[PDB]
C-alpha cells in the first residue's frame, strides 16, 4: 500500500510535470486501506484483552508495518497460549477478524462490492473517453484532409508557376 | 527569551516533570524549548494530577480520525475537479488553436 | 494573452499543492491512527491491576515522549507553506476562466493534544512516605565575620 | 507547421486512458493482495491447530 503511493513534488519555478502517479485521482484504495486498518483493530473479543496487548504485536511508529517483539511474543506464548486462543479466534462461529474479513471480501468480489464497482466505474469512463478520442481522431482526419488539399492546391500553383 | 526564577508546577504521569508557569499558563518546560510562540501563544499541557475517563477521550480520538478521513477525500475529490477542468481546458485550447 | 501563461502555471502548482494535502493527510492519518493502537494497547495493559505500576508509568512517559517527538517533526516540515498541525491558512484557487468556481481551502490548527490523552495517567498519585528529623545533606553559605568588629 | 500540429494531435488524451489502465493494474495487484490474505485466513482459522501437544 505504501509502494501505491506515487508522487513527485514540484515548485512553482519549474514548469507543469508530464508524469502522473499511478493511483492518483483515485481514493478508493485509501479507503479500503482506512477500513482494512480499523478491522485490524480487534475489539469483540471474548476476553477483557481486547487487544493484542499481552501478546507483544506492535505496529510500526511511522508505518503499519508490525515491528513484531520477537522475545515479548516468545515469552508470552510459552506464559498462556489461551490468552491467544480467546484474544482474535473468539466463539470461532461469528467472532473473529478473519470471519469479517472473509465476509467483506467476497462482498467485494460480487458486484455491490467496492472494488467491482470502481473498476465497472474505470471501465465506463474509459469508454466514455474512447468516444472522445473518436470524435478527436475524426477531427483531426477532417483538418488533415483540408492541409493536404491545400497542399495539393500549393502544388499545382507551383507546377503552373 | 529571558528566563525568569518562579515557582513551578508538577507534570507527568509520574509529576516529576518541573512544569515552568508562565502568565499564569502552566507550559511544559520540556517541549517548552525549540518551540515557535508567535503560532501558539497558549499552547495545551498535561494539567495537574490526572484526567479521567478515556472512553471519551478514545471516541474523540476516532471521530478526527474520521473528520481527517473526510478532508481527505475533500481535497482529493476538490483537485479531482480541478485537473479534469483544466484538462479540458487545455484540450479545447488545443483543438481551437488546431483549428484557427 | 500573457496572463494565461502564468494562471497555468500557477493552477498547475495549486493542484500539485492539493496532492501534497493529500498525502500528507494520509501520512498524518497513519501516524494518528498508530498513536490511537498505541493508546488503546496501553489502556488495555493498564486495566488490569496485576502488572507493576511503575512500568506502566515508564510506557506512559515513552508514548507522551514519542508522541510529542513525531507532532514535533511533523510541525517542522513545511515545504510550500502547506502543514495542517501547525498553522491556519486560507488557500483559494485563483478565477482566471480556467476554474468555473473557486474553491477555498482552511487549514486550521488540527492536534491531538488538545483532546488531552497526553494529560492522561495510568496511575494514581501515592502520598510520600515522610521521615521527620533525617538530618540528611546540607545547605551552601558564603556568610563570614563582620569584617569591622573582627578587625 | 505540420511538426506542431502533429505532435498536438498524437497524444492529447492518452494519458487518462494510461492512468485508467495502471488503476485497473493497481486493482489486479489489490485483487491478487486479498486473494493471499483469504489463503493465510484459511490457514489460520481452523480452531483446532492451537490444541497441538505434540
Amino acid at each position: 500500500f505504501s509502494s501505491l503511493t506515487k508522487y513527485t513534488a514540484v515548485e512553482p519555478g519549474e514548469e507543469a510535470s508530464d508524469k502522473n502517479g499511478a493511483l492518483l485521482g483515485d481514493s478508493v484504495v485509501r479507503t479500503i486501506q482506512t477500513g482494512i486498518r480499523a478491522q485490524f483493530a480487534n475489539s469483540g473479543s471474548n476476553s477483557a484483552f481486547k487487544t493484542m496487548a499481552e501478546i507483544g504485536i506492535t505496529q510500526d511508529g511511522t508505518s503499519g508495518k508490525l515491528k513484531i517483539d520477537d522475545d515479548k511474543l516468545t515469552k508470552v506464548l510459552k506464559d498462556n497460549t489461551a490468552a491467544a486462543r480467546e484474544l482474535l479466534v473468539g466463539d470461532g462461529k461469528e467472532t473473529g477478524i478473519t470471519t469479517k474479513i472473509a465476509t467483506e471480501v467476497k462482498s467485494y468480489l460480487a458486484d455491490d462490492g467496492i472494488i467491482d464497482n470502481a473498476q465497472d466505474n474505470v471501465n465506463a469512463t474509459l469508454k466514455s473517453l474512447t468516444k472522445q478520442y473518436l470524435s478527436v481522431s475524426n477531427s483531426i482526419d477532417e483538418t488533415v484532409a483540408r492541409y493536404k488539399a491545400q497542399f495539393t492546391q500549393l502544388d499545382t500553383m507551383m507546377s503552373k508557376l | 527569551g529571558t528566563s525568569k526564577t518562579a515557582l513551578n508546577k508538577l507534570g507527568g504521569a509520574d509529576g516529576k516533570t518541573e512544569v515552568v508557569s508562565i502568565g499564569g499558563k502552566t507550559y511544559a518546560a520540556s517541549k517548552a524549548e525549540g518551540h515557535n510562540f508567535k503560532a501558539q501563544p497558549d499552547l495545551a499541557e498535561a494539567a495537574a494530577t490526572t484526567t479521567e475517563n478515556p472512553l471519551q477521550k478514545i471516541d474523540a480520538a476516532l471521530a478526527q480520525v474520521d473528520t481527517l478521513r473526510s478532508d481527505l477525500g475533500a481535497v482529493q475529490n476538490r483537485f479531482n475537479s480541478a485537473i479534469t477542468n483544466l484538462g479540458n481546458t487545455v484540450n479545447n485550447l488545443t483543438s481551437a488553436r488546431s483549428r484557427i | 494573452f500573457t496572463a494565461n501563461i502564468k494562471g497555468l502555471t500557477q493552477a498547475s502548482r495549486n493542484a500539485n499543492d492539493g496532492i501534497s494535502i493529500a498525502q500528507t493527510t494520509e501520512g498524518a492519518l497513519n501516524e494518528i491512527n498508530n498513536n490511537l493502537q498505541r493508546v488503546r494497547e496501553l489502556a488495555v495493559q493498564s486495566a488490569n491491576s496485576t502488572n507493576s505500576q511503575s512500568d506502566l508509568d515508564s510506557i506512559q512517559a515513552e508514548i507522551t515522549q514519542r508522541l510529542n517527538e513525531i507532532d514535533r517533526v511533523s510541525g517542522q516540515t513545511q515545504f510550500n507553506g502547506v502543514k495542517v498541525l501547525a498553522q491556519d491558512n486560507t488557500l483559494t484557487i485563483q478565477v482566471g476562466a480556467n476554474d468555473g468556481e473557486t474553491i477555498d481551502i482552511d487549514l486550521k490548527q488540527i492536534n491531538s493534544q488538545t483532546l488531552g490523552l497526553d494529560t492522561l495517567n495510568v496511575q494514581q498519585k501515592y502520598k510520600v512516605s515522610d521521615t521527620a528529623a533525617t538530618v540528611t545533606g546540607y545547605a551552601d553559605t558564603t556568610i563570614a565575620l563582620d569584617n569591622s568588629t573582627f578587625k | 507547421d505540420l511538426t506542431k500540429n502533429e505532435k498536438g494531435r498524437l497524444t492529447p488524451i492518452t494519458k487518462q486512458q494510461s492512468a485508467n489502465s495502471a488503476k485497473l493494474t493497481a486493482y489486479g495487484t489489490l485483487k491478487s493482495a486479498l486473494e493471499k490474505f483469504q489463503t493465510a485466513n484459511t490457514a489460520l482459522n481452523k480452531a483446532d491447530l492451537f490444541k497441538s501437544t505434540v
